[PDB]
Order: C-alpha cells, then structure tokens, then sequence
C-alpha cells in the first residue's frame, strides 16, 4: 500500500514503513539485522549530508565559473587554494582529521550507547549532545532553528525530504566524478553543452560511455 | 478571522493571531517551537528597528548630501577621531547594550534597574518592548502602534535589501535609481537589465569595485552574490 | 452523458455526466482521482479559453493586416507603432506581475473554493461564484449566464476543444510551410495536391535561433527534420 522502488514486488520483512525515505530497496538483504540496519541508516544519512554539502559546493563554485568570476572548477580548487594561499597541505589534512575525528568519535560512541555523550564530560554541555534518534541528533546546536520540535508531522516530512535530497545529491556527486572522468571539464559547462545542442552532446557521443561508437 | 498573507489560506497552528503582525505567514514551520519563537520575535523586532533607522538614514543622507554615496559613506567620512577609535567606542558601547537586551531576553524579570542611579527602575514591561524611559509621550493605542511598528519595519527590512541590490547593480543611491525608473520605466527594471534563457545568461555588470584602498590596508567589497545574479 | 466518444464503449464510473462535455472518455485513466479530476477540469478550461483567444487572435491579426506574420509577431521589430522596438524586459515585467496576481487569485479559488470572492482593496461587492472555473459577476458584464448554464457550458467546452486542436493546428501548419492559417488555406485552395500535408511534413521553416535584443531563443519544431 506504500510506494516501492520496484512496483509489484512486496517490500522485505525487515523494512516496514517507519524510516524516512523508505521504498523497500534492499535486494541484497544487507540491513536484514536490526542493528546493522541501525548502522546503515546512520551511514546513508551522513553520506547524504556530505553529498548535499558537496553538491551545493560544486554547483555554487561552477556558477562562479563560466559567468566571469575568478573561481576555479571543483577539480582545480584543491591546488589553487593551497598555492594562492600559502597553506602547507599535510597540516591542513591533519587539522581536518583532528577536528573531524573528534566530531566523528562523538557520533561513534553515540551509536554504541545512545544515552551517552551527554553527561557533561565535554565542556559543560548536557542536553545539547543528547541525540534525539539515529542520525537525527538535534538539541540546541544541531537544530538551532528548532524544527525537530513543534509539529511532528512536518518534522517527518522534513525527514523524508532530507533523505530524498540526500539520495539525489549522492547520485549527483557520483555523477560529477563521471562527468569529469569522461569529458574533462566543468559540470555546468557540461550542462550548457547539453543545452546548446540537446542531441549529439550527450553521454552516448562522448566516446567513453559506450565503446561501440 | 484575521487578515492573512494569503487570504484563502489557513494559518499554522502555532500562529494564532496572538502576536502583533501575526498574519499566518510561516510556511517553513520556523515558529513551531515556543521557545524559539521568542528569539525570532526579538530578532524580527531588532532587524526591523535597525532597518527602519538605516532606511531613514540612507534617504535623509541622500536628500541632504547628494554628493556622497551611502555605500561609499564609510570610506570618505574622514573623521578626526581615527578609524579604530570609532570601532572601539562602538564595540564597548554596543557590547554593553546588546548584553543588556540579551539578558532581558534570557531572564525577563532580572534586568530593569539603572545600576548607577538605583532610584530609577524600568517598569515591568514585555520582552522586546522596554518602554518607560525609551518611550515617552506614546500616542494612542499601544497595540496599534505595536502593529504599525512591525509593518513599517518589515517594509524597511525589504527596503534595505532593495537599497543594497540597487546600489550593487546601478551603483547609485535610492533616489537616483528611482530617477532611473522614472526617467525610463520600461528599460530600467531588473528584467530589462538581466535575463537567463536556457543557453546563455545575461547578468548585470557590477558597479562596485572589488576593493577600496582606505588608508593602507584594503577592504574587499564582495558584490554580494555576483554570478548567482540573473 | 450519452452519445459517447465511440459507439461501442462503456463509460467510466467517474464520468456520469455531471460535468459538461462528458463523453465517457479518458482512455488513459487520468481523471480517476476526484481531486485530480477537478484540477484537470480547471486546466482544460484554461487551455480552452486561452486557445479560443489564440485562434481569434491568429485569424484576426491577418484579417486586419496580412503582412505581419503571427509566428514572428512576438519579435520587437514586428510590434505596432507605439510599441516598436520596446524593451521586452519591461513588457515581460508588466505581464509577469499582472499575471502572477490573477493566476494566484484563481489558484486560491481552486485550493479553497469560496474564500476568494471579495475585492480586497474595496471591501464591498463580491463575485457570485456558482461552480469552480466559472466566477461570473463581473466576468458576466452582459449576463448571458443565469439561464441554462449547462447549455452554454457545453458550448464553451466544445468550441474550446475545437480551438485547442485549431491552435495546435495553426502552429503546425506554420512550422512546416511558414505560412498563416488563412494563407495556408488559400495555398491549399490554389493547388490541392502539392500544397497538402504531403511534401510539407519533413521540413521545418523555423530558424534555430532569433536574437531578440541580445537573447537567443531555442525555437524548436514539434517534429524533427528541417
Ligand atoms: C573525499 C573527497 C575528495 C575527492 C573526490 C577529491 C578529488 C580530487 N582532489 Mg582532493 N582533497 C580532499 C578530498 C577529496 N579530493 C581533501 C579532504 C583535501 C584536504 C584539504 C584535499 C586536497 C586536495 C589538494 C590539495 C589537491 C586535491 C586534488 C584533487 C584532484 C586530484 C587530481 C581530484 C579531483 C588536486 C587538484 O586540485 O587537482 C590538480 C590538488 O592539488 N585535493
Ligand atoms: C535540503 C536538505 C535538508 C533537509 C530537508 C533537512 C532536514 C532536516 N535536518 Mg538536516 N542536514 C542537511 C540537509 C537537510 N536537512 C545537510 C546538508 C546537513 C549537513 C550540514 C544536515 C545536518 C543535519 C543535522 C546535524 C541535523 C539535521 C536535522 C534536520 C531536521 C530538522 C531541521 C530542519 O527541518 O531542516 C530544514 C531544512 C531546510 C528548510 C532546508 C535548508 C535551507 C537552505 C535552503 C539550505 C541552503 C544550503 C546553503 C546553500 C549552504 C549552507 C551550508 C551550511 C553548512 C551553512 C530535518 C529532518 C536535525 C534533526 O534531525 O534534529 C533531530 C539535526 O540534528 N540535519
Ligand atoms: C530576519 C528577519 C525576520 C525574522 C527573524 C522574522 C521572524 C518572524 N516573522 Mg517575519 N518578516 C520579515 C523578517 C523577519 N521575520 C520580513 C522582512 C517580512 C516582510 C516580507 C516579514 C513578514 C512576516 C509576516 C507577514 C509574518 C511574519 C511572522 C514572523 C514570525 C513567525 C515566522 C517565523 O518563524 O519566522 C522565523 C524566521 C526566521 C528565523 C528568518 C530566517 C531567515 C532565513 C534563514 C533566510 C531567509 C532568506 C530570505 C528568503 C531572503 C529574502 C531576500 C529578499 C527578498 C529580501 C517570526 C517572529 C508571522 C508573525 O508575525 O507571526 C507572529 C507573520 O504572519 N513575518
Ligand atoms: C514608524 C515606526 C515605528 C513605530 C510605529 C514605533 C512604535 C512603537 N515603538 Mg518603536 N522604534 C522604531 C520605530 C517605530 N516604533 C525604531 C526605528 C526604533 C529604533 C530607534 C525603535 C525603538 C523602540 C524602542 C527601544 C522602544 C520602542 C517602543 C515603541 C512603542 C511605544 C513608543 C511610541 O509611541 O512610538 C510611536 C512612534 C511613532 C509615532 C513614530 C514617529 C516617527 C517620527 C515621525 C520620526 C521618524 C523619522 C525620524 C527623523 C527618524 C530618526 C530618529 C532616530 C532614528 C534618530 C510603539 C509600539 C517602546 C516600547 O515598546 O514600549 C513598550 C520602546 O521601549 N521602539
Ligand atoms: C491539455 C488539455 C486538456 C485537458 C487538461 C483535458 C482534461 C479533461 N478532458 Mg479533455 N479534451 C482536450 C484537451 C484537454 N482535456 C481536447 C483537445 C479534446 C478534443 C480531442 C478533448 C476532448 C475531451 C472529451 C471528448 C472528453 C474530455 C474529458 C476530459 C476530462 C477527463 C479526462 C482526463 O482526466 O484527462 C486529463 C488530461 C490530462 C492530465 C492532460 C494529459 C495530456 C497528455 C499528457 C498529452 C496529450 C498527448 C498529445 C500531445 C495530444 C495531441 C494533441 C494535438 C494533436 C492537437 C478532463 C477534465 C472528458 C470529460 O469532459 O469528462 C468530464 C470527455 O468526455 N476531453
Ligand atoms: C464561444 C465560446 C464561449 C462560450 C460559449 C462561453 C460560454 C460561457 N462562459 Mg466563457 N469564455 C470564453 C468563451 C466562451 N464562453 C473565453 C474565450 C473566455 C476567456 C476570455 C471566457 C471566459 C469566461 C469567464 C471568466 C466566465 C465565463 C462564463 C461563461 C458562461 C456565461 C457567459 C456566457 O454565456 O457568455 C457567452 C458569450 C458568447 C458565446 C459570445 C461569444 C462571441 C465571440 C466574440 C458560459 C458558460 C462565466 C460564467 O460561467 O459565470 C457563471 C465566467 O465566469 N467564461
Ligand atoms: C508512421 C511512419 C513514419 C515514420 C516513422 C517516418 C519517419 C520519417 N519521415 Mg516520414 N512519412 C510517412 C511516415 C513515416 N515517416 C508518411 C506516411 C508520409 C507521407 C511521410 C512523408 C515524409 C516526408 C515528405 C519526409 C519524411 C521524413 C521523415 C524523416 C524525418 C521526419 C523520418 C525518418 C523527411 C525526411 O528526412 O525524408 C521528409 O522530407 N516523411
Ligand atoms: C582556561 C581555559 C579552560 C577553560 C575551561 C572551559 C571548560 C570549563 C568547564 O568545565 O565548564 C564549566 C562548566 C562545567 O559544568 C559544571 O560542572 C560542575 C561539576 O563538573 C557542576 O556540575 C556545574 O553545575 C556544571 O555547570 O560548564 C558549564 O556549566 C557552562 C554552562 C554555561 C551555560 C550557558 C548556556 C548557553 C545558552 C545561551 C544560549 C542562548
Ligand atoms: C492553450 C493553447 C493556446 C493558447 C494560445 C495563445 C494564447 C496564443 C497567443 C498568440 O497566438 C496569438 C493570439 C497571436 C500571436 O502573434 C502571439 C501568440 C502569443 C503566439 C493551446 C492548447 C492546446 C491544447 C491541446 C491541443 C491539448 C490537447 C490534448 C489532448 C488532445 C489530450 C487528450 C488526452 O489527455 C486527455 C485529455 C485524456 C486522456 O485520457 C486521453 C488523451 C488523448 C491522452
Ligand atoms: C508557450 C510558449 C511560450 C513562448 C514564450 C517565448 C518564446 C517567450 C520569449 C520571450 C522573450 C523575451 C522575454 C525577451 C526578452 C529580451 C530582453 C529582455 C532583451 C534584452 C536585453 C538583455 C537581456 C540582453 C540584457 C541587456 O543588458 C539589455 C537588453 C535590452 O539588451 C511557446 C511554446 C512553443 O515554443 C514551444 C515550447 C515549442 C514550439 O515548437 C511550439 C510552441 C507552442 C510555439
Ligand atoms: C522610540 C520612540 C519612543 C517615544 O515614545 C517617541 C518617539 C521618540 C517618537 C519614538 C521614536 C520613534 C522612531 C525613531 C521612529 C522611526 C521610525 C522610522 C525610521 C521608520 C521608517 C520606516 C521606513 C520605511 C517603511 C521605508 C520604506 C522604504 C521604501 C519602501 C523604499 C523603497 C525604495 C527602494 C527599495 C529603493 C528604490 O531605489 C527607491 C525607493 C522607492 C526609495
């Protein structure tokens, strides 16, 4: 009675409709156990979060290119900011790994113990790192607008919208890499190449996607 | 049965006409939390009052000094009291007032009394609405003025972004942009200056330099969202 | 409801003749939901009325002047004398705001029927709106309603559907040969064997781009082949 990724086939038993963005897509039965599924919900969420941030990053910095601004492409922005700004690179990598190892191990021991990370062991914060549910921490820091409390039905709507935009941002970030490994130029240059001629500047005329050209 | 932002609509359940200016407009659900709506009401009042003072300042500054331009007015003012002495006095004098207002927000029945003239105490007012000595000779109904302040303030919040996005596209103050729109209305709109079709995007050119000199060290002036413009 | 679209067809259950122009149709199932059927009814009324305006514009602008051609009549070079070479951006701004008012008023008549009837500036007289898509009141300055509304409603829908097919004709008998509808009718009446659908389909007289004051519009036919 609910929509499924493949109409006709029933959804599997471990996958009733309670998660955000559930459509019964597990042909390989990877999340059959409830705890491995509890871990993969967290994984799909945070991959979607980083992919939404990344896709907005590529799209904004490619609107910055081709209009006339001095922005590079996304595959060139790694070099140009460690060379234009005198940034030593392995220390930037180690500072990234320090800050995000902190922020990640906090989450990694919230998964192992949901009521933890909230006993004031950190700098005096008790309810702010409480965690509302799996992959949805909330509180005063992770929800400063406070949209996780109020109308709960609209919060379930926002949960499903987050998962939807996160899925197609993961697909977009998988597609930017393929647009770059195939064509070799910017993504919004590939869009304007597909728009200047809708035929013949698609993937089937790139010489790489189909080898039977 | 109050008037709404869209007349056929139903207002959300957290917007029940209690607050002034409550016309049922919150489509993103941001005023659902009761604790967060107080902070949002305070920030709407403070954004609105700063925007009304700013819009009146830019308009009066244009009608008394047409030579100088308000976007450039922080660059050519040439005060005798130095560049950083102004910022130091503003920093301390605003870090006082803002922490006073913030502590009014956090505990309302805490901060009323003048600390150095203890005989003077502010009356038990409403949060966001100090009164007493900030408000002498209030005319007429206080709820009617409380609605008029938010209406003129929302209009001035839109007007300040209008001033900024005029002055970054035409580079002129908001009577000279109005003189552009009155001298040639059909060709001095934003749809006249810009259009994006699927295949090319004609953005308006900047009228703000990428930097200004200002006494040695140069200040970058980001033309807001150039490139993302239509 | 009777005299359906084909002689031996059973009508669907949701087409019992309540709406006008009901012919037991929809062989693609689109009206099976009632909330979808009301919106598709509104969009059929919109396409019908704008298509009647399209037909009565295209075959009247060549009556009054058979030189300005209706395809490129949107180009600023082809506008009349008080509007020749106008900035199309300001004209588009006028149309955008004056239609985003009207269409959102009509949309909120759809979303909440009866809540949008009052003149909001002049809090006075309303519009007596008997059913959705038929406001009336000031949209009947001659009062041809308040009689047999079902009769005129069927008349409106039938002339409107015929004008939809007529206007999508008028475009396609102008993409193939580059000629107006009365002018293509005269071209058929000249030689009715080489000026037909044969040997005219397959060519697209539409150019690929026309620079309108700095903008290039993609300008596609509805079939391939120039
Ligand atoms: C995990 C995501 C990710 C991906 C897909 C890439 C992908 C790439 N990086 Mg990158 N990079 C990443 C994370 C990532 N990087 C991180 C976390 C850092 C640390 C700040 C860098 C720092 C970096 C530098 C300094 C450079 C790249 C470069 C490159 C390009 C290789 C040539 C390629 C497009 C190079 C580039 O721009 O291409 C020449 C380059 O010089 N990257
Ligand atoms: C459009 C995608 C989207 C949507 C619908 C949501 C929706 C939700 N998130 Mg989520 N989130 C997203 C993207 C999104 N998020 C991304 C990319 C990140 C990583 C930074 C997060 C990180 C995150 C955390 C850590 C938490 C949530 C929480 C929530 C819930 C309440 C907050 C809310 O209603 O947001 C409403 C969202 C919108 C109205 C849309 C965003 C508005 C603008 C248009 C986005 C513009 C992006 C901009 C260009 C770049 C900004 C980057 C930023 C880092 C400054 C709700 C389920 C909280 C929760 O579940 O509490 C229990 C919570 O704790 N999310
Ligand atoms: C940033 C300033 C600001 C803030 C904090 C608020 C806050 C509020 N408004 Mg308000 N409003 C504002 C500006 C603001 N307004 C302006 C400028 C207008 C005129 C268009 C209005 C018109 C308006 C109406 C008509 C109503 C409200 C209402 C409300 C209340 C409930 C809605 C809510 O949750 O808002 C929370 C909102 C925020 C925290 C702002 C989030 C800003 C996001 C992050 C970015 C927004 C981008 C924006 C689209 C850019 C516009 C660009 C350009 C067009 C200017 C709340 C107290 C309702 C009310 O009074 O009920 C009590 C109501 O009916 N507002
Ligand atoms: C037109 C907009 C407007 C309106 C209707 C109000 C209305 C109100 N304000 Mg408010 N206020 C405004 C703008 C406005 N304010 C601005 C811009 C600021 C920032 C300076 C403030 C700061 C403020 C505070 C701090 C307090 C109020 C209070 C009040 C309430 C009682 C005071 C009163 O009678 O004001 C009536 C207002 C008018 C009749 C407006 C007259 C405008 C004249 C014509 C001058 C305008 C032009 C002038 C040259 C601008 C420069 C002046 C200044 C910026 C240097 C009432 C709800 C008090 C309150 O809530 O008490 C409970 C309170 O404590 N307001
Ligand atoms: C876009 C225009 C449009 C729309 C929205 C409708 C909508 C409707 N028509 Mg209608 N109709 C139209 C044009 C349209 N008609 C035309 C041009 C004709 C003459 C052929 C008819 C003849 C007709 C009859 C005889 C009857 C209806 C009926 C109906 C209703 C039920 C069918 C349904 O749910 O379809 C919903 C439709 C859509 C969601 C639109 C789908 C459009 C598809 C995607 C594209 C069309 C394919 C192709 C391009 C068409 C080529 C046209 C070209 C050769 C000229 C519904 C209100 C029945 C009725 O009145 O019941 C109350 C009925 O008996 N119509
Ligand atoms: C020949 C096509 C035709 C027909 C038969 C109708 C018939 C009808 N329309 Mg309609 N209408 C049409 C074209 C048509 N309209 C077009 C093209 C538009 C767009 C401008 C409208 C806009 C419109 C609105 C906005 C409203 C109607 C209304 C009406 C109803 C009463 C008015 C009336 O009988 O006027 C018939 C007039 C003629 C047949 C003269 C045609 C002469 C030619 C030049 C009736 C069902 C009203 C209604 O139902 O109110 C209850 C109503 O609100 N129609
Ligand atoms: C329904 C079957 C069918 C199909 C798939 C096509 C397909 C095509 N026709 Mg075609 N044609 C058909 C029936 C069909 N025709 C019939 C019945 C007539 C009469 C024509 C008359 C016709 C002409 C006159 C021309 C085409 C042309 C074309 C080509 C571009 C359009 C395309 C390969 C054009 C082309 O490129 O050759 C062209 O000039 N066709
Ligand atoms: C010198 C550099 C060292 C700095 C050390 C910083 C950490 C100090 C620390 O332990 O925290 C100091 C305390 C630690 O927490 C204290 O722990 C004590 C025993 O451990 C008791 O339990 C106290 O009740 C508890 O407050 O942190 C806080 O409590 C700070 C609370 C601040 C609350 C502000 C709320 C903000 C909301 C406003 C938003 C609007
Ligand atoms: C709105 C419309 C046209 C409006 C045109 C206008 C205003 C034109 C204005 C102008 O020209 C002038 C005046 C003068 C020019 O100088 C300027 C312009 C501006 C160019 C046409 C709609 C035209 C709409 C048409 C033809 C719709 C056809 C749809 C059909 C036949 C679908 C039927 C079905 O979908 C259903 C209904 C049910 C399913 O179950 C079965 C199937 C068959 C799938
Ligand atoms: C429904 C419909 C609408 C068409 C609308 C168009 C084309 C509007 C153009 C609308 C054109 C517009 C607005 C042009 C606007 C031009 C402007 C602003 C000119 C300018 C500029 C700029 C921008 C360079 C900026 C510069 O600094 C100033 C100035 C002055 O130099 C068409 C449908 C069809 O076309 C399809 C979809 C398929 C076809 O096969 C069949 C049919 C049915 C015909
Ligand atoms: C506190 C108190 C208390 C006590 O009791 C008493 C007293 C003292 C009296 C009081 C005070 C008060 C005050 C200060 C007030 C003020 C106000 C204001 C300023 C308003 C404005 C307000 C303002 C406003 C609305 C504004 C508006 C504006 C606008 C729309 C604009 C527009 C524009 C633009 C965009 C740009 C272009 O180019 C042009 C133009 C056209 C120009």
């Amino acid at each position: 009675v609910r929509p499924v990724w493949f109409p006709g086939n029933p959804p599997p038993a471990h996958l009733d409709g309670s998660l955000a963005g559930d459509y019964g897509f597990d042909p390989l039965f990877l999340g059959q156990e409830p705890q491995t599924l509890k871990w993969y919900v967290q994984a799909e969420l945070v991959h979607g979060r980083f992919a939404m941030l990344g896709a907005a990053g590529i799209i904004l910095t490619s609107i910055g290119a081709k209009v006339g601004l001095g922005f590079p492409e996304w595959y060139d922005a790694g070099k140009v900011v460690v060379e234009k700004n005198n940034i030593d690179f392995p220390t930037l990598m180690v500072i990234q790994f320090y800050l995000m190892g902190w922020a990640e191990t906090k989450r990694w021991y919230d998964f192992k113990n949901p009521g933890s990370q909230a006993d004031g062991s950190f700098l005096g914060f008790t309810e702010e790192f409480k965690g509302l549910e799996n992959g949805y921490p909330g509180g005063r820091f992770f929800d400063p607008m406070g949209l996780s409390r109020g109308d709960a039905a609209k919060y379930q709507e926002y949960k499903q919208k987050e998962v939807k935009n996160g899925r197609l941002a993961m697909i977009a970030c998988l597609g930017f890499a393929a647009q770059y490994a195939a064509t070799g130029k910017g993504p919004l240059d590939n869009l304007a190449d597909h728009l200047a001629d809708p035929n013949h500047v698609n993937f089937a005329t790139n010489g790489v996607s189909i080898p039977i050209a | 049965s109050r008037p709404l932002w869209l007349p056929g609509s139903t207002p959300p359940a957290h917007l029940k006409g209690d607050l002034p200016g409550d016309f049922g407009f919150d489509p993103l659900g941001l005023g659902a939390n009761a604790e967060s709506l107080k902070w949002f009401k305070e920030s709407e009042l403070v954004h609105s009052r700063w925007a009304m003072a700013a819009v009146a300042g830019i308009l009066v500054q244009e009608i008394v000094r047409p030579d100088v331009f308000w976007y450039n007015a922080g660059k050519e003012v040439e005060s005798p009291l130095g560049p950083l002495g102004l910022l130091a006095v503003e920093f301390f004098l605003m870090h006082w007032v803002e922490v006073r207002r913030w502590q009014d927000l956090r505990k309302p029945g805490s901060v009323d009394q003048d600390p150095i003239f203890s005989q003077y105490k502010l009356p038990p007012h409403e949060v966001g609405y100090p009164g007493g000595v900030f408000a002498p000779f209030i005319p007429g109904d206080l709820a009617e003025l409380k609605v008029k302040e938010i209406k003129n303030g929302r209009l001035a919040m839109l007007a300040f972004v209008g001033f900024v996005m005029a002055a970054q596209v035409t580079g002129k103050g908001p009577i000279a942009a109005l003189q552009e729109h009155l001298a040639d209305p059909w060709g001095t709109t934003i749809f006249s200056k810009a259009a994006v079709v699927p295949g090319q995007a004609v953005a308006p050119p900047c009228k703000i330099p990428a930097s200004v000199s200002y006494k040695g060290i140069e200040i970058p002036t980001p033309c807001f969202l150039q490139g993302l413009w239509p | 409801d009777r005299k359906l679209w084909a002689p031996g067809v059973v009508a669907p259950e949701y087409l019992k003749g309540d709406l006008a122009g009901d012919y037991g149709w929809d062989p693609l199932g689109l009206g099976a939901d009632p909330t979808a059927l009301k919106w598709y009814r509104q969009s059929e009324l919109q396409h019908a009325r704008w298509a009647m305006l399209g037909v009565a514009g295209v075959l009247v602008q060549e009556i009054v002047k058979p030189d300005v051609y209706f395809y490129e009549a949107g180009l600023p070079q082809n506008l009349p004398e008080p509007f020749t070479n106008i900035n199309m951006g300001g004209l588009l701004a006028w149309e955008f705001i004056l239609m985003h008012w009207v269409e959102v008023r009509r949309w909120q008549d759809y979303k909440n029927f009866g809540s949008v009837n009052e003149d909001p500036i002049f809090k006075g007289n309303k519009v007596p709106n008997p059913e959705m898509g038929y406001p009336g009141g000031i949209f009947d300055p001659f009062g041809f309603s308040k009689g047999n509304l079902k009769e005129l409603q069927t008349k409106e829908i039938k002339n409107g559907r015929l004008a939809m097919i007529a206007y999508m004709a008028f475009i396609l008998q102008a993409q193939a040969t580059g000629k107006g509808p009365l002018a293509a009718l005269s071209a058929h009446l000249s030689n009715p064997f080489g000026n037909n659908i044969l040997k005219n389909i397959g060519t697209c007289t539409v150019p690929h781009s026309v620079d309108v004051q700095g903008l290039t519009i993609p300008l596609t036919c509805l079939w391939p082949g120039s």
